[PDB]
């Protein structure tokens, strides 16, 4: 049984999972992108963007100064999020991370998934757009939605 | 535990020939429609990915050469210009970095 | 008579086609270009009066052929199966494309020849008019009143249409013989002049689906096939028949579809 | 080791005359000495095996399997064959009419196993089998209705005699 | 120049006649012709050379070719004459050609069976001089004859894959 | 539908599920498509 349990089990316990977890947001700051099994990438996303958050907070907060340090190993990110990504998001409340498919990994054929910070510097995904407006369920739904608005 | 008597081909067959151990007949499958190379709903495209994966690639190579060593990450938004804080590539920008 | 009609008109576009075939002698090659976002750029050495734009559709792959709808060739919409006269470029068009209008008219077009021919069977047609797809139907004109019944039984009969799947049958002709053709309905021929008026050349525009025969602007849809969804919402008074229809590649789903019945009924 | 497949691309079947079907384009092709065991191949070979050539390849790309790259290379590869040497126009019009997995030449090693006993492991290998036949896959079974059952039932009725006498 | 290579020709073989040798020639090719039709490479190779023979008989494999031949016009010419020792001489032909090239399953790929079509021809001999003999070497493509025949089948030209 | 079908079928002819279900390869090469007729 596991009923409403968060949390999947990834390493060999906890402190590992963690450990696995804070390596892959390490990647994120420096990199500002990710190939990665999906099942961890989801993971390392929920706790992005709280990091983020945290980061947003301020420099001058010693409790956030403390997370950042513990989830950047690598030290200079350190700074990067206090004085990049938390003044690109601003304006934002939680719209960072945009995680999405890979094909699959060749050799163990694993699910796999992108992690960006949102905007960022790097060329773009070749996202899923939806299907353009001129197309012809969508321009009847267009006419029925005028034809409404002319009604009311 | 130990089997008792040799399985049948004919039961092998019928056992292992079920349409539960078959290999499912998918319909993810939709034209990449930049590319045409063929791809899965739900999925970004290989090819069409593995362009932009390359540029990335050739970019963090740029980024490495600027900062001599480990140990940096500076306080600066970064941009990648082409031929006309940056990143100087080369080359005519293509037909989706914009 | 209704029963000789449909076979004589049948008879002559088979001895205009026949016609047609003759002028070229014994397979001319011409080497037609893809212009096009994927798979560039490639040329098809194709012979000219015979082959398609549906056989370098099949030359490049199958999935081309399922999805192609309209074949811009030196920017002008041809169909899947009408034939591809000297060198030129080629392009496909789906529904799915960033200007798919061009597309949505032929459909459209395409659907009201369904429509006309469901008619003629069902019991003289004026015209197809010229209707955009915001205006939320494709409808015909009919000189000759229907129940709730009725509208069914002609939807069934579409359905029927689609499912014994049709290629249709393209042909450009000239002014004289389209009229000989329907020099029975006077409408037609009006209309046939009009067409004739307004181009240089006579150059008519008959298209056929098996039995049926009619004239229209515009190109068509390779097969009824293409058309899933398919419905005759109502008729309102000459009798303009209306319908609504959405095709395999864009399916509406029930809610959506109910609405968008309820909105061609109007 | 013998090599039948092969070979049956070589026959030269008599020309036609003018009122006559066409008979369509038949392309055999193999890969021998996979590296796979062929139980594993027949199942991609049987998801394969009804299929248009662009739909089996669709199907391959995506199926996550060792084999599978393998067999797409296989009919990648049939399909050049029957553009250039075998005369076939649209490579669209090509479906796969059949495929099998035959059992290539196996090497025999030790396993060691634990007390001082040993198995035999043996390190498999397969042929892959392929034969195009050029025009459109054909229709498959449609499932028998109701009505056609009645008829069957009532055909069996009538078929019977009085057996022994007479 | 052509005069001094005859005369070498004839102090090697010796007794040698060019009055008559286009006609045979001409006989020579017909033959060659028939073979291909019936595949006997064992006949071949008394005619044809070592370089002309794969270049006619490759392309031409797994396949049925029904060729016929039909009034030469013209009479058979003969040009420019040259030459180890491996002779060389050069042959005008105009004549009257069927042609119809029929694939492994039967079809038809090249051209009509019945039909005959007038064809221009620059056919290279050459000849050993112990048991040499007269036998055919190249086609020289030139003039510029109108194209060839066109083939039957569509035809789809890849692009550069990236 | 099939079960359905094959209830229907028994409802019309009297008889069990049984027959109804389609018999398996090996059994129909074995059945006679040319039978001794007589008669
Ligand atoms: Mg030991
Ligand atoms: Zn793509």
């Amino acid at each position: 049984i596991s009923h409403g349990r968060v949390f999947r089990r990834m390493g060999l316990g906890p402190e590992s999972r963690i450990h696995l977890l804070r390596n892959l947001l390490t990647g994120l700051v420096r990199h500002e992108r990710i190939e990665a099994p999906w099942a961890r990438v989801d993971e390392m996303r929920g706790y992005a963007e709280k990091l983020i958050d945290y980061g947003k907070l301020g420099d001058t907060n010693e409790r956030a100064m403390r997370m950042a340090d513990f989830w950047l190993t690598e030290k200079d990110l350190i700074p990067k999020l206090f004085q990049v990504l938390a003044p690109r998001y601003k304006d934002q409340t939680g719209g960072y991370t945009r995680m999405l498919q890979i094909p699959n990994r060749s050799l163990d054929r694993a699910k796999m998934a992108v992690i960006e910070y949102k905007g960022n510097c790097l060329p773009p995904l070749p996202l899923p757009r939806r299907d353009s407006h001129l197309t012809l369920l969508n321009q009847l739904l267009q006419g029925l939605r005028q034809d409404l608005r002319q009604s009311q | 535990a130990a089997p008792k008597n040799r399985r049948t081909i004919e039961v092998n067959r019928c056992r292992r020939r079920n349409p539960q151990k078959l290999i499912k007949v998918k319909n993810n499958i939709d034209v990449c429609p930049e590319c045409g190379h063929l791809k899965q709903k739900h999925v970004l495209c290989a090819y069409c990915y593995e362009k932009v994966c390359k540029e990335t690639a050739e970019i963090r190579r740029q980024i490495g050469k600027q900062e001599g060593g480990p140990f940096k990450a500076p306080t600066i938004e970064t941009v990648v210009l082409y031929t006309g804080r940056i990143i100087e590539r080369d080359r005519k920008r293509p037909s989706w970095f914009t | 008579s209704p029963t000789e009609l449909t076979e004589m008109r049948n008879d002559l576009f088979n001895k205009e086609k026949a016609r047609q075939l003759s002028l070229t002698p014994r397979t001319e090659k011409i080497e037609v270009k893809h212009v096009g976002k994927t798979d560039p750029g490639t040329v098809f050495v194709m012979n000219k009066n015979i082959s398609t734009p549906y056989s370098c559709a099949m030359h490049l792959s199958e999935w081309y052929c399922r999805k192609s709808i309209l074949a811009l060739v030196d920017g002008q919409p041809w169909d899947m199966y009408k034939p591809l006269t000297k060198s030129c470029e080629i392009k496909f068009l789906t529904f799915k494309d960033c200007d798919p209008g061009e597309v949505n008219k032929a459909y459209w077009r395409s659907c009201a020849m369904m429509m006309g021919c469901v008619i003629e069977r069902a019991f003289n047609l004026v015209r197809a008019p010229e209707v955009p797809v915001i205006s939320g139907a494709f409808c015909y004109d009919v000189v000759l009143m229907p129940t709730k019944e009725n509208l069914r039984s002609f939807t069934k009969d579409a359905h029927a249409l689609i499912y014994k799947d049709l290629p249709f049958e393209t042909l450009e002709v000239e002014a004289k013989v389209a009229l000989e053709i329907f020099q029975h309905s006077k409408y037609k021929v009006d209309f046939i002049e009009e067409k004739a008026s307004q181009n240089p050349e006579r150059i008519v525009k008959l298209h056929r689906i098996g039995d049926f025969i009619d004239v229209s602007e515009g190109p068509l849809i390779p097969r009824t096939s293409i058309c899933f969804q398919y419905e005759v919402s109502a008729v309102h008074n000459i009798r303009r028949f209306q319908g609504v229809s959405l095709p395999v590649h864009l399916r509406a789903h029930f809610t959506i579809w109910d609405k968008l019945l309820e909105r061609s009924r109007k | 080791i013998s090599r039948k497949w092969e070979k049956k691309n070589k026959i030269v079947y008599p020309p036609q005359l003018p009122g006559e079907p066409r008979r369509p384009a038949e392309i055999y092709h193999c890969r021998r000495q996979i590296k796979y065991s062929k139980d594993k191949m027949w199942y991609l070979a049987k998801l394969i095996r009804g299929m248009s050539i662009d739909q089996a390849l669709a199907q391959l790309e995506f199926n996550d399997k060792k084999g599978a790259k393998i067999i797409k290379e296989v009919l990648l590869e049939a399909q050049d064959m029957a553009v250039r040497d075998h005369n076939v126009e649209f490579r669209s019009n090509l479906y796969i009419a059949e495929s099998t997995s035959g059992r290539g030449q196996c090497l025999k090693r030790i396993r060691y196993h634990g007390r001082g006993r040993f198995g035999i492991m043996e390190k498999v290998y397969c042929h892959y089998f392929v034969k195009l036949v050029e025009g459109p896959p054909p229709p498959p079974e449609p499932p028998k209705t109701a009505v056609a059952h009645a008829k069957e039932y009532i055909q069996q009725l009538r078929s019977r005699t009085i057996v022994h006498t007479l | 120049a052509s005069q001094v290579s005859i005369r070498r020709i004839k102090d090697y073989d010796a007794n040698f006649k060019i009055k008559d040798f286009p006609e045979k020639a001409k006989d020579i090719f017909i033959e060659a012709h028939l073979c291909l039709n019936n595949s006997d490479h064992d006949r071949l190779h008394t005619l044809v050379t070592e370089h002309c023979f794969p270049d006619m008989t490759w392309d031409i494999k797994y396949k049925t070719v029904r060729w016929s031949f039909v009034e030469s016009l013209e009479p058979s010419h003969v040009v420019q004459v040259r030459c180890n020792v491996y002779g060389q001489i050069t042959v005008r032909m105009h004549t009257r050609q069927t042609l119809a090239i029929y694939d492994r399953f039967g079809r038809l790929m090249y051209g009509q069976e019945d039909v005959p079509k007038d064809v221009l021809e620059y056919v290279v001999f050459e000849k050993q001089l112990p048991y040499g003999s007269w036998r055919m070497h190249t086609k020289i493509v030139p003039p510029w004859a109108p194209p060839k025949q066109p083939i039957l089948k569509t035809v789809m030209i890849p692009g550069p894959q990236l | 539908e099939e079960g359905p079908m094959i209830e229907q079928l028994s409802k019309m002819f009297f008889t069990t599920k049984h027959r109804w279900y389609p018999h398996g390869r090996y059994h129909r090469c074995r059945k006679n498509l040319n039978p001794p007729k007589d008669r």
